[PDB]
């Protein structure tokens, strides 16, 4: 118990992780916490260096009260410890060889303070909130998204097709599922040629810059990097990448393509409910999104709201600011377990999805405001009167959304009634008040 | 069950799939602007308002974001019916242009709006 | 011996080397296509009805080949009647359009038809 | 429950996973296993393609009897869902949506029955046991 | 007779051929075929191995009953015999030594079962007839195509205004003659960059996509790429490739450029009656075409059929199927000895051509149907009032073909009817039906 | 009949083929002749040349007494028609399009002219047989070569492994198989390296310089190329392509990698049989080595002889005087039915293989004379005492020959007894000797 240090006074040049360990019966807190820390060093050769400056400290051990008998021990890493700029680095140091041991039923991380002089280490969003809205010149609202649907189903003509009567139709952005890739029934490159035609075509019709997120996605780092540079060669706005499954080393080459390259990326986080939804073992979105935020990414997934209720609420807002903002200050009911300062890196804009047509959107405008995507793949597509219709019924609602509170209202309370207003004067919108109403009031 | 114009619907962005704001709207938007701290200003489009692409079409790359500035920021200004006064000179001017209110936040260095003010004849 | 027209020879595909279809030529068509188990839909463009490559001059890549739906695919239609009221409805509201019926075989995943339903005055 | 496919014979290129699903109180197995399969698909556009190629089926649905009440849905997933020669396609595809699904307290992926037309996009070890045993000449023991 | 095995059952990766063997007199059939299996392996570090494990299995020997006295030997080969997504390596493992054997007067390939776990290894057709229509946005009838004449002869600017004054008048396509690559006459990146402005004011002249087969067959890999590289440079939308006198080598990378740069590839089976023509010797083309689908190619050569009548227009009919379908199952009267799944490959587009010109129109259209390349030399060029007429003339003949058919017509019996009404409309047509009747009726 | 000319004088800048015609019953054989040579043109835009420079000439038909009644066609084709360099090319306009007219029963070529004109066009053998012996500082007898066995079978240790007894024992050279590319048991780039180690070992054992043909053959250029660049980063001196089946395009492509790399190319003519066995179709197998000449190689397989015997020996003979000769004068015996001046082209080494072990060695000996390959499979693999055994019997063999033939002695009758002598002073080879005679005197 020479790792678990009560009196550590931390460096600002320390990564501090927050774990939630579960012991083992019998494990004293204490030695719990320190066994944590350990997992940084064991000895011999160890009198040719100081291991004294390459060990985890547990410095910190508090209760969690009620949620079980689990504690948050505070583990504080060196700067050393880490390689600059990998991410595929820091998680190899930290959730690398710890969350296995016998001692710990499970243990779970729940945030990391990342300190600055690492953040500097980082290209970050090769774009990030910002120069994306100046890119694309859109301000005042959220922006709003398709996703085509089937995902794996139709052809490239027919995905083609989806994306422009939905760009048509007001939404700013289509999105490839994270499943697309290139599979037997839509190969990339065509999909990429046909959803560019739909993409430039939308956007002449409506004169707002419309753009397709692309799944640059494969199976090695160079086919990955082909299929970008093909949306290089389109003057295509945006691609994507899920970067669970296709990984962090090459999530951050997607990154410092685009940002050499100008595209924006659309950071899709499938596969994090394996690692991130249980409570006592695993690594908490929030890390899973810090991680992002400094690998690269101009759009991350944060899920939606407007279904799993307020308390959580407060962590999703936990996340979204750590994602979005320069310095997220220590706030323990957010889930925000240190301060965090981002010392200049780019923000990214927290995607909402899943659940949601139109009564979300007061709440969802309110939950996130203006700096977020919403994105619809039955809100639009499950309308009524096709595609088209459907965008222009999301949008409509937005914007009467948007007015509604920049006239002061309070979209939490007048919102369901603020979407009232706004049925009654679109018919494209009512006919989806309508399909809302099969279930809504 | 109906269809949505391929001719004619040329967007604005925010706001624009609304209604027309009468000035009262249109006022409360600078009202809002105002009271969040944004400076609010006015951009005129009189050669074709829609972004295109002619010099370059690389990624991100697009001709027509950037109008040209009616006067200045309304740098300290409290009083939003200053503003429109501004909208209705210009218009005067510029019957031809498209006007949008545009405002700046100088807290996060970000313009932050930009709604179409004065859609030109028949737009 | 004759020349066949450089100028205004434009063709619409499918059946547009043939004379114009008679409502009844039209008939037995979408009459076909659902023989067959295609579903029908009607696509418009109001705006230059000919493919052109703008955007992008690559191998494969041109600019013109989509059109607007009008409404749906006529997903399970058995009266190819019920069809032509929607050419006919479409055409009110364009006389400007170019209008063409389209069918998909969702069998195969994939667009089967294209006629030429209207072509616009002098076409 | 059309998803849910007691009925289904698998082909043999079919990825096919046996995930152990710990339903939320009150959904039945049966609905448990086809939600797992489910998260394949959802429809409109879908009368343009048939998603009944592009579905999983939750064929078999057995009873983890004793190590609480659980149960090893056995989904199956067509050829076609897959990129050829890609772990991040497949790991996309399956572990990609399905594990946060409300309905679904705890589901766990156990094992993939990964066909050898799908086995056959793959490179596979640059070397292997055999070939790196002839290039380092080590025959009869464990290496250390 | 270690390799003739009655009671083998097949494995589901097999690469199964059925030979035609003509055995030398004396030689028992059984003999026969073991014979063409044991062209697999011979003895002694044989200990080190088990051979056992890569060897032919002549597992059934049937009765060319009536044809002479030939037999169809089933051999079955396993799958680690060949290299993944190698032609080159699939025909030197089975046509590669068998047809030479002492004890075979002569042996012929008559199909293939290429297993779906070796059809996996392949990329296919860098297209194939659905993304090539969606490309092309071409539905409804076969396409239509005309070939510059003469192949050898003219001049570029000459070849190229050819090119135009077909396309113009409404053929789809134009095709450089197998015999044309570089040529002192002409030289290739002329005849390009003429067929490409030829096809460019052809197409802004009807405003259908128009294209020209540029044939990029070479000497040597690197000009054959050199070519390719060049009708990319001009956006242009199809090369082609001879793919026996090339190789299936330099095929199979002609057709990966292609994908990779979104260029369709017609290819033509010049040579292919050196190894198919003869009965009892060669390899039957429709195994030459499997190897085609597979090395890749988007249209292929299947020749014409009204001439080479019924009967044998069922094995044509056979291959078609084998080129254009996912699965095309067992049916030895149209040549199809074995089943064959193609699990996703995409189809290619026959090209019928030879002998025709219109009353071959609704037999054309009702031999192939949609999904073929109708490709007319004289057809189109031998009419009296040139190059475009002919087109006209050609092409409203199949658009009258494809409307009989849609208001229920049967071109079988009503055909030369048919044909008879639209003449009568047509100014252009009726002087191509004259010439037609000059020897029709 | 304007193809047929009787009246034509040959130019030295013409290909000429002689086609045995064999027409359909009532084929005029004047109009055989013309039938061949017309495929060459057709007309109308043909007013805009003179087709009269670009067609085929039937100057002469000779009739095939006896052999039934077919006709030897004589065409004449002009230089003009031909791309430069390019076997692809004169193989796509000659055997392109006529094998598969109506009006022909079976056509076959037998011969054709290349002009030197036409001959400058090519690179030929990247080495060739002076170079060759030049390099591998080998002189005075056919060289030696042992053929692996089995061919698809072990690993990539044990192929090495026979591969260095093989050679230590005196052979100079060992063949991967046709087969043999990169598959599951033994992929190439290990084959490569084993193959390497196993040939610089058995050279320091012997002191004479040692190779293996490691085939270069896969299923795209790009591939091909890749192999062959890893045998020069090994400094090995010679590579393999089966050039039927990977293609004239790709092997024109390998044979000018060795070049300007300086490895030797065995060319392995695997499918040949196919195009080249029967009598009345296909391409004699003096033109398929014409073709490969020009092509390049610098070892072309030429089959075995003692097995095959005499008057077919003696086109055997007329072929392997077409590969290693400066200029084969006109012979239509040794079915030379043409004069060939080469003009420096370099020779290819005849490889012999099949059927060959010891009293086979005074025969080969002489019908080949020292400039052959003798290669061996069981002739060497499968002796008694194994591998290096073997390769000493079959070599001491061959020197016995050598010497024989040296001082006077005639292989043709002596040899039986030459062999007799040998024996006689050598175990290794008397135990060669006892198999030998399990089937011998």
């Amino acid at each position: 118990l020479t790792y678990y240090t009560p009196e550590y006074q931390t460096k600002d040049t320390d990564i501090l992780a927050a774990f939630r360990v579960t012991p083992q019966p019998g494990v004293p807190p204490e030695e719990a916490g320190a066994a944590v820390a350990a997992e940084s060093s064991t000895v011999w050769t160890d009198g040719l260096t100081s291991l004294d400056r390459y060990k985890g400290r547990c410095y910190r051990i508090e209760r969690v009260v009620g949620e079980k008998d689990q504690y948050i021990a505070y583990v504080a890493y060196p700067l050393d410890l880490f390689e600059e700029g990998s991410v595929t680095n820091m998680f190899t140091s930290i959730v690398g060889n710890v969350f296995g041991f016998k001692a710990l039923r499970a243990l779970r991380l729940e945030d990391l303070r990342i300190p600055p002089a690492y953040v500097k280490t980082f290209q970050g969003p090769p774009h990030g909130i910002q120069v994306e809205r100046d890119k694309l010149n859109k301000y005042g609202r959220p922006l709003l998204g398709c996703t085509i649907k089937p995902k794996l189903g139709l052809s490239a003509k027919n995905y083609g097709r989806a994306v422009y009567e939905c760009l048509r139709g007001g939404l700013d952005f289509t999105k490839d599922d994270e499943n697309v890739n290139s599979q037997p029934f839509m190969r990339w490159r065509d999909r990429f040629l046909f959803c560019a035609e739909a993409l430039y075509k939308a956007e002449a019709e409506t004169g707002e810059i419309k753009g397709h997120y692309l799944n640059a996605t494969a199976g090695t780092c160079e086919e990955m990097i082909k299929r970008a540079v093909f949306a290089r060669e389109l003057g295509v706005p945006i691609v994507m990448h899920d970067y669970l499954t296709g990984g962090f080393t090459a999530n951050t080459s997607l990154a410092h393509y685009c940002r050499d390259n100008g595209l924006l990326l659309h950071i899709h986080r499938a596969m994090h409910a394996v690692i991130d939804r249980q409570k006592n073992h695993g690594i908490h979105f929030r890390v899973l999104a810090k991680a992002l935020r400094m690998s690269g990414g101009d759009h991350i997934h944060s899920g939606t709201v407007v279904g799993k209720l307020e308390g959580e609420r407060d962590i999703t807002l936990g996340f979204v600011d750590l994602l979005r903002d320069d310095f997220v200050e220590q706030d323990r009911s957010r889930g925000i377990y240190f301060t965090q300062d981002w010392v200049s890196l780019p923000g990214v804009l927290p995607v909402a999805s899943g659940g949601i047509h139109v009564w979300h959107m007061p709440a969802l405008t309110e939950i996130f405001g203006d700096d977020s995507v919403l994105q619809f793949g039955g809100g639009t597509l499950g309308h009524p009167w096709g595609n088209a219709p459907g965008a222009v019924a999301n949008r409509v609602a937005l914007e009467a959304c948007v007015k509604a509170r920049n006239e002061g209202r309070d979209l939490a309370q007048e919102g369901n009634e603020i979407i009232r207003e706004a049925c009654k004067w679109s018919p494209e919108l009512a006919a989806a008040c309508e399909v809302w109403k099969e279930i809504v009031f | 069950m109906q269809v949505w114009p391929p001719i004619n619907k040329k967007k604005y962005e925010t706001l624009s799939y609304l209604p027309d704001l009468s000035q009262e709207q249109l006022l409360s938007e600078v009202e809002y602007l105002l009271k969040n701290g944004w400076v609010p200003c006015l951009e005129f489009e009189t050669e074709h308002g829609f972004v295109y692409r002619e010099n370059n079409k690389s990624p991100g790359y697009y001709d027509g974001r950037y109008w040209t500035m009616w006067k200045l920021p309304m740098f300290g200004c409290t009083d939003a019916t200053q503003v429109l006064a501004e909208v209705e000179e210009a218009k005067k001017a510029y019957p031809q242009a498209w006007i949008r209110i545009i405002g700046f936040d100088n807290v996060r260095q970000v313009q932050c709006i930009s709604f179409i003010a004065y859609k030109p004849e028949g737009y």
